[PDB]
RNA sequence: AGCCGGUAGCGGGCGUGGAUCCCUGGAUGUCCGAAUGGGGGAACCCGGCCGGCGGGAACGCCGGUCACCGCGCGCGCGGGGGGAACCUGGGGAACUGAAACAUCUCAGUACCCAGAGGAGAGGAAAGAGAAAUCGACUCCCUGAGUAGCGGCGAGCGA
RNA sequence: UGGUUCGUGGAGCCAUGGGGGAAUCUGGGCGGACCACCGCCUAAGGCUAAGUACUCCGGGUGACCGAUAGCGCACCAGUAC
RNA sequence: GUAGGGAAACCGAGUCCGAACAGGGCGCAAGCGGGCCGCGGCCCGCAAAGUCCGCGGCCGUGGACCCGAAACCGGGCGAGCUAGCCCUGGCCAGGGUGAAGCUGGGGUGAGACCCAGUGGAGGCCCGAACCGGUGGGGGAUGCAAACCCCUCGGAUGAGCUGGGGCUAGGAGUGAAAAGCUAACCGAGCCCGGAGAUAGCUGGUUCUCCCCGAAAUGACUUUAGGGUCAGCCUCAGGCG
RNA sequence: CGUAGGGUUAGGCGGGACCUAAGGUGAAGCCGAAAGGCGUAGCCGAAGGGCAGCCGGUUAAUAUUCCGGCCCUUCCCGCAG
RNA sequence: UGGUGUUGGCUCUUGGUCGCGCCUGCGUAGGAUAGGUGGGAGCCUGUGAACCCCCGCCUCCGGGUGGGGGGGAGGCGCCGGUGAAAUACCACCCUGGCGCGGCUGGGGGCCUAACCCUCGGAUGGGGGGACAGCGCUUGGCGGGCAGUUUGACUGGGGCGGU
RNA sequence: GGGCCUGACUGCGAGGCCUGCAAGCCGAGCAGGGGCGAAAGCCGGGCCUAGUGAACCGGUGGUCCCGUGUGGAAGGGCCAU
């Protein structure tokens, strides 16, 4: 009959999917070996509870995001290093920007952030945040004397 | 075979009627009963063996109720088992009926 | 106003400061018996633990206590056996009747088993069945030997 | 298969050993195959007095018996044997 | 009971078959008075359909007049008899025959094998206890519901035996006789179904009076039994 | 045979407080409409194993039992090794 | 003994079927091989023309058609002709077949994990294995056993005869 | 021997034979619709007496009589076989 698979399963389906098998398979393979569970009203729900909960946790994730989309892309950032024409007297790793955005208009997030190496020249920059999948924030940053 | 531990289904006595002749509905002359005798019909008993609270407990059940075993187990998760004897688990289980 | 059973007698006692006798309650209640500490060829035999007795360690006797199963949270509570019929349920014949016999009949009777109790079963319609009806169940009279059932036989029978 | 008057019969209804296997009132069962109307009733949990049966036991009464009768036993009988 | 006819719908003193308003089947007619009164108006009595109870004769259903089977079925009781097996013990005087093996010797190349001695085997021999039961006689209301005298078989074996155990009724057990399973086993006993059934046999109890058969025919799983007819008898009616 | 009264004395004999045999019963477990049928363990089960008393005297009636002599067994406490 | 339940996984080869992918359809006539009935006056080309070569499959032997390759602005239909039906082209369904896959019926092998057996050990290993065992049902064999039947007349019964 | 014809009728049936029952047998006549005959008339199988089988249970045709709340239907009834 119908079962809810706990794991990915070859030619049946992805975990959580509900597939229809012969009861012999279910009862002597799937159920014993924690591979799938019977599709009863009582855990047909636990399917949807997990679903609903998943949807909402992502909803807030696209909420406190949309905060960090309007509040960000809506300011700037100077850097109080020194500069002898070009190239910086200190140098800003994103860990600085971390604590740095956490400084001026301050602010705080958690790095990552696109600074594959730390900032060695000066000038006009706009660094790729991405707090959450499919939600881009370009962010204005200036490096000044 | 005894009685199904879930449904209480148990052998019944029933007649083996032997007939002869072409049925009326088939234009024949009628059916003639050439013998009745007592027999029994059995529940289709089988074995279900389930692990419950990390213990092997087996039911002897009719086929018409095998999934009832499995419904019990599922229901039985919310029960204070461990580290019971196999016998008292089974007991506790049936109580869920 | 007598009395110490049916019993007299030997040999001794009691009773109108109320005996015998009857009613009620209570006490005692050996051993066997569901029998239950264990064993066993029923009324015998043998033990553990705690307490007492004897000079009492060995011995023995006294008192308490100790089976198994089902429920509850080791401890409680229940069960067990019996009962003339009566009751329900699980099983269930044959003689015989059919002037033979196998379907049919005797009969769901006899009987076996389990359970119930002073009764038991049944019991508040997924009913009846033709009345714009009735309104749980049981039980009696009737319906009715009707409707029907039936080697449309014997017979069975709402 | 059993129950019912129903012995396969046009065989429903009730119960159910086997296989298949729903729905929650615009649901379901029934009114004797089936269908359509028109009606009836709400299955798959349980309890429920009384009216009923019996007579070991007590009592009352017999156009009942009267020791070969009446219980097997009027008596030390479920005994002697 | 008052309405019947029809399979029925139905119709109804009629109804069914039928085309019939032929024919036919099955049905339908009510009493006896006497009187008042200006022919029955209709009283009134008497009788009756019918029915209810009592009584008696007979019939159905029950055991159905009484006694009697051989048997069938259910539930129990029996292996203290007997049969087999299991456990554990016990018993078998004495005598006789003299296997294999060994030992010595003979033999051969070595052997076979021979001879003696020893040895002490065996569902071996004779014969008590013990276990049988051949033949005859006896016994025959016995000493005895299986006995006694004489005679006979086995008697180290498939022997006999004590004790403890197990297997049972369509079942046991059986070196097999359908033998044994508590003195009768072609299916134990006991109790029950049960008062089975008995077309068969027997028995059927006081007195007087009247009458008075049959032993045939038809049919009959009938033939010594029955149904109808014939013959007997009683009551009412006819004459 | 009737009525009466007397008579059966054990640490060592027999059996029990020891053991196991067939079988039986039977925690565990299996099985069966009910009754109930099975079942390694254990327990029950003896005329088998184990286990310490001989000879004589006495009574109308008991005696390896009472008495006499000689001789043992176990359990308990103690002492010593 | 067939079916079904207990009974499950994976391939291989065949059957049935359904989703499309495709190509197939041959009287006379009619340019040629017209499968049926709708839409049809236009279609095709950089989603690059006739021709050219190789092959696949079709063959009723003349063709058809898939692709490949060079060519690359070039080719078909309403009309017309024809016949029972007329035309490219857009459909939809056939007919027949090839391939994909659903769902399954036969088989063949393999698996293990139900069942079953086994193993000083075990929520385990080894073996059997979806068979066997068992439930319901189907049909058969079936004195192993059960209930019964096995006529009457009759110079007794039987036999014969009726 | 021939001609035409289907009375080898359908409704009935007064009255009888025979007879335990059940059956078996004969039948004139009225009606429907016919055949042959000029007609009188004859024809309800066969010169006659054997050539048969009671019920039950079923098949077919017709009938449209019952039809389980109602319309049907299932199934039966009646007539034929």
């Amino acid at each position: 009959m119908k079962v809810i698979l706990l794991e990915p399963l070859e030619n049946l389906g992805d975990v959580g999917q509900v597939v229809d098998v012969k009861p012999g398979y279910a009862r002597n393979y799937l159920l014993p070996r924690g591979l799938a569970v019977l599709a009863t009203e009582s855990n047909l729900k636990a399917l949807e509870a997990r679903i609903r909960a998943q949807a909402k946790r992502l909803a807030e994730r696209k909420a406190e995001a949309e905060r960090l989309k309007e509040i960000l892309e809506n300011l700037t950032l100077t850097i109080p290093v020194r500069a002898g024409e070009t190239k910086i007297y200190g140098s800003v790793t994103a860990k600085d920007i971390a604590e740095a955005l956490s400084r001026q208009h301050g602010v705080t997030i958690e790095p990552k952030l696109a600074l594959e190496k730390p900032i060695k020249e000066l000038g006009e920059y706009v660094l790729t945040y991405k707090p959450h999948p499919e939600v881009p924030i370009q962010l204005k940053v200036s490096v000044v004397a | 075979s005894k009685v199904c531990e879930i449904s209480g289904k148990r052998p019944i006595v029933a007649n083996s009627i032997q007939r002869r002749g072409k049925a009326k509905r088939e234009g024949g002359v009628g059916k003639k009963t050439t013998g009745i005798s007592k027999r029994r019909q059995y529940p289709n008993l089988q074995k279900v063996r389930v692990r419950v609270a990390g213990q092997e407990i087996t039911f002897r059940v009719a086929a018409s109720h095998i999934p009832k075993v499995y419904e019990l187990v599922e229901r039985a998760k919310g029960l204070k088992l461990e580290g019971l004897s196999p016998k008292e688990i089974k007991k506790e289980l049936l109580k869920l009926l």
